[PDB]
DNA sequence: GCCTATCGATGTATATATCTGACACGTGCCTGGAGACTAGGGAGTAATCCCCTTGGCGGTTAAAACGCGGGGGACAGCGCGTACGTGCGTTTAAGCGGTGCTAGAGCTGTCTACGACCAATTGAGCGGCCTCGGCACCGGGATTCTGAT
DNA sequence: ATCAGAATCCCGGTGCCGAGGCCGCTCAATTGGTCGTAGACAGCTCTAGCACCGCTTAAACGCACGTACGCGCTGTCCCCCGCGTTTTAACCGCCAAGGGGATTACTCCCTAGTCTCCAGGCACGTGTCAGATATATACATCGATAGGC
C-alpha cells in the first residue's frame, strides 16, 4: 500500500514528500518527483557503501568505518569532486610520499 | 578564569605530527609560528560565525551545529557531527 | 535526286541543322517551284524554322543554280540578329553582311557596302529599307526574300511600292499570318511574288471570289490548287514537330545496409507520434526530413563518415541512390549527354560537388545562393564550356533560366508545389530547343520517396494534366489530421521488405532497356512504353501517364507491413520494460543505462470531440477576426497622428510643394468603346516611333509648343556635380535650389514629381520650357540605391501623360543608359511611348 | 521523552543490498545519514533556482533530471537518472 | 654505532602518521585554545564537548592540507625543509591571502 | 513593450548625493544592479537558512541582521547595521 | 507621504523589497521591518560603492562612471576585494603592479 | 585550389601572440615556449565545462538559442560570477 | 640601428596593457572556437552574441588571474621564465585538477 | 671599471584640435504599492525537568622539554649555451561594413489534468532497551628492514 | 659486498560494551474526495541572430641572432633531525554542582490575505554635449653614445 513499496524504494516516499513541503522549494510539487530524487539519492549511497563494503573487507573488517569512507570517496574520482570541501571525521589522510622525499 | 598562550600547546611536536602526517620531511623552525598565526586566523573565522549563529539561536552554549554551519558557510563540511 | 537531296543542300554548304520532315519538304517545295519559275510564299506558322528554309533555299540557288546573287532579305530586326546567325552558323559559305544602326552608322556602312562590294546576303530592316530604298536599289538584286511578309498587306505601303520598283526575278515572301482576316494581304502579297501570274488590279477579284470559303467547300479546293504552286502552309505536331517532344522516365533504385541501419534507428527512436495522434504534425514532418536524407544520403547526417573524412568509394556504396547515379553518370558521359540536376537539400550538392571532385566531372553548380551575375557567368560557361554536369537547387531555379543546351534532367526529390517543377521545366524544354529531352524522377522501390511519390505523384499529374488541360481536379486539400494519418500509412508501408532484409538491395540494372534508344547521344522521343500488344482477349490496363516501367502509383501500405510497425512498438517497448523491470545496477558492473525522461519528451493529448474541435476552430476564428479589427483600428488612430505631425512638419518651415501628388486613381478616358488595335497603316514608321537625337538633353528642339523636360532624381535635394547635373546648372540654376529647398523640407515622396520653369536663362523664341523631376531613389548611409525605382517611374510617367495632354505639351526625355553597354532601355522606353507617343503626344528622346 | 526521526533504516536496508552479510559502525551511520540529507538540499536548491529563472511554480521530474545532470558530476548523473527515471516509470505505472 | 640517518626515520614517521587514523593535537591543549579564542567574542561561554571535537577534526584536515600545499611549494622551489614563504605563497594562491 | 523594472534610478538618485556634478554609463549601472540582486539573494538564502534552523516561518529583521553579520566584512558591517538599524528606528515611528 | 521608504528616509524600494522576498519563498511569512532593514542596507552598500566610483571618475578627469572606475575602486576598498574575491567586472581590468623582480636595475 | 583548403584548429587561433599578451597583462616578463599549448589545453576544459553547464539550461529550457543568462547561471554555479552582461 | 635590450619592450607592454581596458583575444577566432566546441555537444545550437561576449570577458580574467599566479610561482621559485610547472602547482593549489 | 653625463630615438603625456552617440532629460501611461479591512495561529509567552557542561579530585603515564652532534641539504657561485627577447619583413584574415532571411522567440486564451487542501485512518517506525562477539587490546609471536659488513 | 642488529609486522587469545534486534504508541503515509489553476498547449506575430559578400589594415606568421637567463655542476657549512635524556601535565578514572537547554503549556499581534485604488516607475520618446577622435606636439626615458678618470 505504501508509496514507497509503489515505488519500489527503499526510501520514504512520504517522508520525502514532506520533506520537500516544509523546505520552501517551490509553488508546487509533483508526485513522481520525490521518487525519481529518493531513487537517486538510495542509488549514490548505495554505489558508494559497495565501495566502502569492498575498503572494509580488504581492511579485513566485518563492520564499515568512517576510515574506509575517506579512503572510498577519494578513490571514485567524481566523490571526491562532489565531495571536494567534505571531511570525515576520524577519516585520516591518503597514503602518498613524493619521489623526490624517497631515499637514493 | 582566563586563558592564554595555549597556542604554543600547539607545540613543535604537535606541528611535526601533522607535517608528518603531510608528507613533510625536514621543517624549519620559522614554520611554527608561522602556523600558529595561521590556524588563529582560521579558528577565529569559524568561531566567531559559530558565535553568531549561537547567538541568533538565544543559546548561551555553543552547538556543534554552530560549527556545521560555519563551516558550510565557508564552504567546508564535517560529516559525523550533529544530525 | 531524292527531294533535292538534302546531302546536296549539305554540300552546298548547309550546316548544323537537319531539315526536319517538316523543313525538308519546305525547301523542295521553294525548288520546284523555282524550276516552274513561280514566285513563293512560305506562310508556315512561326517557330517552323522559316529562317532555316530560306536559308537553304539561297543553298540550292548558288549550289544548283549557280545563282550567284546578290540576294536582299527584309526582316524585323528582332529576328534580324537570328538570320545573321543563322547565316553565319548554317550557311558560312554565302557572305551575309548587315545594314542597320542609327543615322551615322548607316552612313558609315553605305561608305563600307560601296567600298566592300562583295556580300552573296544582305540582311536589312523594313524601316531602315523604306529609308535607304534609294541606297538598296543601287545593288543589281537576284532574288527577295521578306520575313514576316504581313508589312506588305497593303498594296499602297510604301513598302510594296519600293519593293516594286526593285530588279526582281524570284520571290520569296515568309509569313506566319498569310490571312490578317482579308484577302487583300494575300493577295497583296501574291501579286508581290509573281506580278505575271497575279496583276496587281485583281485584288478585288480574288477577294470577292474567296470570301466565304468557311461556307463554300468549293471554293476553299479552287483557291487552293490556284495556291499550291505559290503558298506552303503546315499544321503542327504531326510534320511540323518544332519542339522535340518530351519524355519522362521514373527511376527505382535500391538501398543500402547502412542507410538500413539509419531507417531503423530513426524510426525506432520516435515511436510516440504514432501514439499520439496529435503530435504527428511537427514529429513527422521532422522525421520525413530525416527520412528523406537517409534515402539520400547517410553522410547527410553528422559523424556518419568514417573518421578520417576521406574521399573514396565508400561514399557510393554508403547511398543506393548514389551508388546507381554514379553508374547512371558514367553510362550518361560515355553518352556525352548534359545532365541538369534538382534537389530541395543543399546539403547533398555540396556532398555531389564532392562527389564530382572524386570522378573528376565537369560541372556547375546554381542555387538559390548563386547571385545573378555569377548566375549569368555559370549559365555562360555551361553554354560555351564542356561541362557535363549542372547542380540545380529545385527551389532556385524555376525563374527565367534558359538550359536548352542539355538533354537531361533529374529530379532527386519532388517539390510540395508541382507548379515549381512545371516552372523548371520551362527552362530548358523551352522554345528553340533541338534536341529531345529526357526528364527523370528518383524513386527508391519500396522506399519511402516511392510512397510519398505514390500520394504526391496523384496530386502532381492530376496538377500538371491540370494546368495544359484547364479543368482543375485538385486533389482536396486534406486537413493536417489526415496528413498525419497519411504520414503514419507510409511509415506503415513497406516494413516487411525495408527490415526483413538488412543488407543492401542495390540491384545492378541495365539502364539502357529503361531509357530508350540513344541516337548521337540523343534520347528517342519515343511514346512512354506501352507493354506490347499480343492479340487475344483484351484486358484494359492503364499504360497512361502515371505508368512508368508498367508500375501503377496512388496504392496504399500493405494491411501486414501495418501490423509489423505495431508489432515493432511492442517490441520496442519490450525492451524498456525488460530493462526497467530488472533489478539494480551499478557502475562498477558497467550496466547499460536508459536515455533520458520519457516525458521529458512532450507527449500531446487527447482530442477535444470533433463537436468540440468545431467549436473552437469557431472561437479561434473568432477571436482572431475581433482582434484584428479592433487592433487595426486602433492601429489606424497612430497613423492618424502621425500625419498631424507631418503637416505640423511640413507648416512650421514655411515651405511651398513643388511635388504633383500621386495621380493613381483617376480614369483614363480615352474615348470608352473597346480598346482594339488601331491599325497603323505603314507610311512613315518615323511619326509614332520615339524620334532619337544626339545632342544636350536639356534643350528640347519644340518648335512653337510648350516643352516638358523629364529627370530622375533622389530625395535628398543634395544637387550632382558632373555629367548631365552640369549641363542642367549650366541652362538654370533654379532647378538646384528648388531640389534643395525641396529634400530639406520634406517634400519629396516616392514618385513624387517636381515641376518648374526652365526658361530662366536661355529661353526658346516660342513656347515655356518646364522641367519635371522625378523623385524615384532614396540613399541611406550603406549608400546602396535601388534601380532608378522601377515603381517610380510608373507614376511619373502617368502623372505626365495626364499633366502633358492636360497642358498639351511636348514631352523631352533622355535616353537613360545610352553609354552604358547592355543597359536595360526597353522598360524606360516602352512606357513612354504607350504613355505618350501611343496616345499622341510628341515625345522627342536625347542622347 | 523526545521523538527524533532518521533514514539509518534505509541505509541498513541498503547496506544489506551491497553487502547481506556486512555490517556498520554508528559513526559510518551517521555519516552517510548527512551525506544523504546533504545531498537533497543540493539538489532540491538548484530544482528551485531552475523553476524561479523559468519563472515555474511547480518542480517536477524534468527538474529532477536536469539538476541531477548538473551536481552529479558528469556522468555520475547518468548512472543516477537511469535508475531514477526507472523508479518513477514504476511509480507512474503503478497506481 | 649505528644510528639512522637524517630523514630516514623521518620517512618512517610519515608512514606512520599517514597509516594512523587517530588526532595528532593535544586536547587539552586545544579545549583551551578554543576557549581563548572565543574569549574575545564573548566572555563565560559553554561548549558541547562534539562542539570542540568538530572544531579540533576541522583544524586539523585544515592545516594538514596546508601542510601538503606548503610541501609541494618547498618541492617545486627544489627544497625538502618547508618554510613561511612557502606557506605566503599558497595561502595567497589559494586566495585564502587574498 | 514588456515591462521590465531595475534599481537603476535608485542607484542614480544615490550617485547625485554622493557625487553631484557626474554621471555613469550604462554598463556601469548594468554592474550595479547585477550587485544589487546577487547581495539579495546571498542574505535572503541565508536568512531562509537561518529559519528553518530556527523552524521559524516568519523572516524578521533579526535574521537579515544576523545574514549581514555573516556576510559582511569586519568593518563594513558595522556601517550596514548601523545603517539597518537606524532606518528601521526611523521607519517604526511612523 | 505613502511609500514606506520615505517614513524609512530611504532611496531604495521597500514595497519592491517586501514583494521579493515574499515570491522568494525563503520563509512562509515576512515581517514588514526586514524589507525595510535590507533596504537600508543595499542602499548603504550602494552610497558605499558609488562614492569609490565617484571618487574613481572624478580622479580619472571625468565627469562619467565607467566599469574600468569600479574595478579600480573595487580592489582598492580590500574588503570589497575579499567580499568579491571571486567576482568578475565587464571592462574592469586590472590593477597596474609589477613584481621588483622583474623591475629593471 | 579553392574548393577547399585544410585550415588550423580555432585553438590555435587563440594565438601565440594573444597567450603572451594575456600573459603580459598578468604581469609576465619572460615567457617559456611550452606554456602557449598548456594554456590552450588549460582553457579548452575551462570552457568544455561552462559550454556543457550552459547547453544543460539551455536545453531544459527547451530553447534553441544560448542566452547569456544561461552563462551568468553556470558562472555563478561555478563560483566565478561576472557583472555586466544581466541580472 | 636600434633596437630595445630584452624584457624593455615587455615592460612596456604590461604596463600598457594594465594601464588599458581592451580585451586581449580576437572576437572572431573566440566565437569560431566556441561554435565548434558546440559541435562537439549538440547538432543545433544558437548563441546570442551578448553571451559569447560575456564568455570572452570571463575567460580573460581566469587566464589573467592564474597568469599572476604562476607569475609568483616563478619568482618563488627564484626564477624570472614562467614554465608549464608553474601553472600546474597553481592550479594544483587552486584545488583545480 | 667605471659614472657623468650625452645625443637623440623611440616613444609618451600633453597641448589644443574637432565630432557624436550615449548620455541625459521627459511623456504618457499603467500597474502594482499603498491604504485600507480582517482573522488566527506563529513567536513570543513563561515554567520546568533534569540534564550537559563545567567543576573537581589525584594518579600514572606518555609525552613534551631540552641538547649534542652532524652530514646532508640549504645555500650561494660559476660557466654553459640554449632559447626566448627583440625588430626585421610577409602574409592572413579580423574587423567594420554591408546584404537577405526565417526560426524561433515571444505573448494570450482556454481550460484540465495535477496537484492543492482536507480528511479518516493504520501502521511504519517510533524510544527505550537487551544480548552477543567483532573488535580492541595485550602480550608476545615472526619478519624485514639499515647502515654498518 | 653482506650481514648484524634495530625495529618493524603477525599472531593467539582475551572480554568489553556497541551493534544489532526486540517491542511501542503516535502521528502521520497512505487511502479517499473537489477544485482550479498552470501550464500547457496552440495559437499568431516579429524580431535578431545567422549566411552571405566586401574592402581594409593590422596581426600574426615567419625572419634572424643576441642575449641572459636557467641550466648543471661547483663548493660551503651549519640545522633540523636522531637519539638520548629530561621532565611534563595530559589523559583518565572517579565523583558532583547547577547553569542552562530543551521540555512543557499559553496569548495576542503580526503578517497574510482581504478590496479599492493612484502615483512612482517605466518604455517610449526626443535631444546634446563629455567624451572620442584629431594631430602634432612637448618632453621624458631608453638606446648607444662616449667619453674621459
Amino acid at each position: 500500500k505504501t508509496r514507497s513499496s509503489r515505488a519500489g524504494l527503499q526510501f520514504p516516499v512520504g517522508r520525502v514528500h514532506r520533506l520537500l513541503r516544509k523546505g520552501n522549494y517551490a509553488e508546487r510539487v509533483g508526485a513522481g518527483a520525490p521518487v525519481y530524487l529518493a531513487a537517486v539519492l538510495e542509488y549514490l549511497t548505495a554505489e558508494i557503501l559497495e565501495l566502502a563494503g569492498n575498503a572494509a573487507r580488504d581492511n579485513k573488517k566485518t563492520r564499515i568505518i568512517p576510515r574506509h569512507l575517506q579512503l572510498a570517496v577519494r578513490n571514485d574520482e567524481e566523490l571526491n569532486k562532489l565531495l571536494g570541501r567534505v571531511t570525515i571525521a576520524q577519516g585520516g589522510v591518503l597514503p602518498n610520499i613524493q619521489s623526490v622525499l624517497l631515499p637514493k | 578564569k582566563v586563558l592564554r598562550d595555549n597556542i604554543q600547546g600547539i607545540t613543535k611536536p604537535a606541528i611535526r605530527r601533522l607535517a608528518r602526517r603531510g608528507g613533510v620531511k625536514r621543517i624549519s623552525g620559522l614554520i611554527y609560528e608561522e602556523t600558529r598565526g595561521v590556524l588563529k586566523v582560521f579558528l577565529e573565522n569559524v568561531i566567531r560565525d559559530a558565535v553568531t549563529y549561537t547567538e541568533h539561536a538565544k543559546r548561551k552554549t555553543v552547538t556543534a551545529m554552530d560549527v556545521v554551519y560555519a563551516l558550510k558557510r565557508q564552504g567546508r563540511t564535517l560529516y559525523g557531527f550533529g544530525g | 535526286a531524292a527531294r533535292v537531296q538534302e546531302q546536296d543542300l549539305r554540300q552546298w554548304g548547309l550546316t548544323g541543322i537537319h531539315l526536319r520532315s517538316y523543313q525538308l519538304e519546305g525547301v523542295n517545295w521553294l525548288a520546284q517551284r523555282f524550276h516552274c519559275q513561280n514566285g513563293c510564299i512560305l506562310g508556315d506558322e512561326m517557330g517552323l524554322g522559316k529562317t532555316c528554309q530560306t536559308i537553304a533555299l539561297f543553298i540550292y540557288l548558288a549550289g544548283r543554280l549557280n545563282d550567284e546573287g546578290p540576294f536582299l532579305i527584309l526582316c524585323p530586326l528582332s529576328v534580324l540578329s537570328n538570320w545573321k546567325e543563322e547565316m553565319q552558323r548554317f550557311a558560312p559559305g554565302l557572305s551575309c553582311v548587315t545594314y542597320a544602326g542609327d543615322k551615322e552608322e548607316r552612313a558609315c556602312l553605305q561608305q563600307d557596302l560601296k567600298q566592300e562590294s562583295r556580300f552573296h546576303v544582305l540582311l536589312t530592316t523594313y524601316e531602315i529599307c523604306l529609308k535607304d530604298a534609294s541606297f538598296l536599289k543601287s545593288f543589281p538584286w537576284s532574288v527577295l526574300v521578306v520575313d514576316e511578309a504581313h508589312r506588305l498587306k497593303n498594296q499602297s505601303s510604301l513598302l510594296h511600292k519600293t519593293l516594286s520598283e526593285f530588279s526582281v526575278v524570284f520571290s520569296l515572301l515568309l509569313t506566319g499570318t498569310p490571312i490578317q482576316n482579308s484577302l487583300q494581304e494575300l493577295y497583296s502579297l501574291l501579286s508581290f511574288v509573281e506580278p505575271d501570274l497575279f496583276s496587281k488590279e485583281e485584288v478585288g477579284d480574288f477577294i470577292q471570289r474567296y470570301q466565304d470559303i468557311e461556307k463554300e467547300s468549293e471554293s476553299a479546293s479552287e483557291l487552293h490548287k490556284l495556291l499550291q504552286p505559290f503558298l506552303l502552309r503546315r499544321v503542327k505536331a504531326e510534320v511540323a514537330t518544332e519542339l522535340p517532344k518530351k519524355t519522362e522516365v521514373v527511376i527505382y533504385h535500391g538501398m543500402s545496409a547502412l542507410q538500413k541501419k539509419y531507417y531503423k534507428a530513426i524510426l525506432m527512436k520516435d515511436l510516440d507520434a504514432f501514439e499520439n495522434e496529435t503530435a504527428k504534425k511537427v514529429k513527422l514532418q521532422n522525421i520525413l526530413s530525416q527520412l528523406r536524407k537517409c534515402v539520400d544520403h547517410p553522410y547527410l547526417f553528422d559523424g556518419v563518415e568514417p573518421e578520417p573524412f576521406e574521399v573514396g568509394d565508400h561514399l557510393t556504396e554508403a547511398s543506393g541512390k548514389l551508388h546507381l547515379l554514379d553508374k547512371l553518370l558514367a553510362f550518361l558521359y560515355s553518352g556525352g549527354h548534359r545532365v541538369l540536376l534538382f534537389s530541395q537539400m543543399t546539403q547533398m550538392l555540396d556532398i555531389l560537388q564532392d562527389y564530382m571532385d572524386y570522378r573528376g566531372y565537369s560541372y556547375e553548380r546554381v542555387d538559390g545562393s548563386v547571385r545573378g551575375e555569377e548566375r549569368h557567368l555559370a549559365i555562360k560557361n555551361f553554354g560555351q564550356q564542356p561541362i557535363f554536369v549542372f547542380l540545380l537547387s529545385t527551389r532556385a531555379g524555376g525563374v527565367g533560366m534558359n538550359l536548352t543546351a542539355a538533354d537531361t534532367v533529374i529530379f532527386v526529390d519532388s517539390d510540395f508545389n508541382p507548379q515549381n517543377d512545371l516552372q523548371a521545366a520551362a527552362r530548358a524544354h523551352r522554345i528553340g530547343q533541338n534536341k529531345s529531352v529526357k526528364v527523370i524522377r528518383l524513386i527508391g522501390r519500396d522506399t519511402v520517396e516511392e510512397i510519398v511519390y505514390r500520394k504526391a505523384a496523384s496530386k502532381l499529374q492530376l496538377t500538371n494534366m491540370i494546368i495544359e488541360g484547364g479543368h482543375f481536379t485538385l486533389g482536396a486539400q486534406k486537413p493536417a489530421a489526415d496528413a498525419d494519418l497519411q504520414l503514419s500509412e507510409i511509415l506503415k508501408f513497406g516494413l516487411d521488405k525495408l527490415l526483413a532484409s538488412e543488407g543492401s538491395t542495390m540491384d545492378e540494372i541495365d539502364l539502357e532497356s529503361i531509357l530508350g534508344e540513344t541516337k548521337d547521344g540523343q534520347w528517342v522521343s519515343d511514346a512512354l512504353p506501352a507493354a506490347e500488344g499480343g492479340s487475344r482477349d483484351q484486358e484494359e490496363g492503364k499504360n497512361h501517364m502515371y505508368l512508368f516501367e508498367g508500375k501503377d502509383y496512388s496504392k496504399e501500405p500493405s494491411k501486414e507491413d501495418r501490423k509489423s510497425f505495431e508489432q515493432l512498438v511492442n517490441l520496442q517497448k519490450t525492451l524498456l520494460e525488460k530493462a526497467s523491470q530488472e533489478g539494480r545496477s551499478l557502475r562498477n558492473k558497467g550496466s547499460v543505462l536508459i536515455p533520458g525522461l520519457v516525458e521529458g519528451s512532450t507527449k500531446r493529448k487527447r482530442v477535444l470531440s470533433p463537436e468540440e474541435l468545431e467549436d473552437r476552430q469557431k472561437k479561434r476564428q473568432e477571436a482572431a477576426a475581433k482582434r484584428r479589427r479592433l487592433i487595426e483600428e486602433k492601429k489606424r488612430q497612430k497613423e492618424e497622428a502621425e500625419h498631424k505631425k507631418k503637416m505640423a512638419w511640413w507648416e512650421s518651415n514655411n515651405y511651398q510643394s513643388f511635388c504633383l501628388p500621386s495621380e493613381e486613381s483617376e480614369p483614363e478616358d480615352l474615348e470608352n468603346g473597346e480598346e482594339s488595335s488601331a491599325e497603323l497603316d505603314y507610311q512613315d514608321p518615323d511619326a509614332t516611333s520615339l524620334k532619337y537625337v544626339s545632342g544636350d538633353v536639356t534643350h528640347p528642339q519644340a518648335g512653337a509648343e510648350d516643352a516638358l523636360i523629364v529627370h530622375c532624381v533622389d530625395d535628398s535635394g543634395h544637387w550632382g556635380r558632373g555629367g548631365l547635373f552640369t549641363a542642367l546648372e549650366k541652362r538654370s540654376a533654379e532647378p538646384r535650389k528648388i531640389y534643395e529647398l525641396a529634400g530639406k523640407m520634406k517634400d519629396l515622396s516616392l514618385g513624387g514629381v517636381l515641376l518648374f520653369p526652365v526658361d530662366d536663362k536661355e529661353s526658346r523664341n516660342k513656347g515655356q520650357d518646364l522641367l519635371a523631376l522625378i523623385v524615384a531613389q532614396h540613399r541611406d548611409r550603406s549608400n546602396v540605391l535601388s534601380g532608378i525605382k522601377m515603381a517610380a517611374l510608373e507614376e511619373g510617367l502617368k502623372k505626365i501623360f495626364l499633366a502633358a495632354k492636360k497642358k498639351k505639351a511636348s514631352v523631352h526625355l533622355p535616353r537613360i543608359g545610352h553609354a552604358t553597354k547592355g543597359f536595360n532601355w526597353y522598360g524606360t522606353e516602352r512606357l513612354i511611348r504607350k504613355h505618350l507617343a501611343a496616345r499622341g503626344i510628341p515625345t522627342y528622346i536625347y542622347y | 521523552k523526545t521523538r527524533k526521526e532518521s533514514y539509518a533504516i534505509y541505509v541498513y536496508k541498503v547496506l544489506k543490498q551491497v553487502h547481506p552479510d556486512t555490517g556498520i559502525s554508528s559513526k559510518a551511520m551517521s555519516i552517510m545519514n548527512s551525506f544523504v540529507n546533504d545531498v537533497f538540499e543540493r539538489i532540491a536548491g538548484e530544482a528551485s533556482r531552475l523553476a524561479h529563472y523559468n519563472k515555474r511554480s511547480t518542480i517536477t521530474s524534468r527538474e529532477i533530471q536536469t539538476a541531477v545532470r548538473l551536481l552529479l558530476p558528469g556522468e555520475l548523473a547518468k548512472h543516477a537518472v537511469s535508475e531514477g527515471t526507472k523508479a518513477v516509470t514504476k511509480y507512474t505505472s503503478a497506481k | 654505532p649505528h644510528r639512522y640517518r637524517p630523514g630516514t626515520v623521518a620517512l618512517r614517521e610519515i608512514r606512520r602518521y599517514q597509516k594512523s587514523t587517530e588526532l595528532l593535537i593535544r586536547k587539552l591543549p586545544f579545549q583551551r585554545l578554543v576557549r581563548e579564542i572565543a574569549q574575545d567574542f564573548k566572555t563565560d561561554l559553554r561548549f558541547q564537548s562534539s562542539a570542540v571535537m568538530a572544531l579540533q577534526e576541522a583544524s586539523e584536515a585544515y592545516l594538514v592540507a596546508l601542510f601538503e600545499d606548503t610541501n609541494l611549494a618547498a618541492i617545486h622551489a627544489k627544497r625538502v625543509t618547508i618554510m613561511p614563504k612557502d606557506i605566503q605563497l599558497a595561502r595567497r594562491i589559494r586566495g585564502e591571502r587574498a
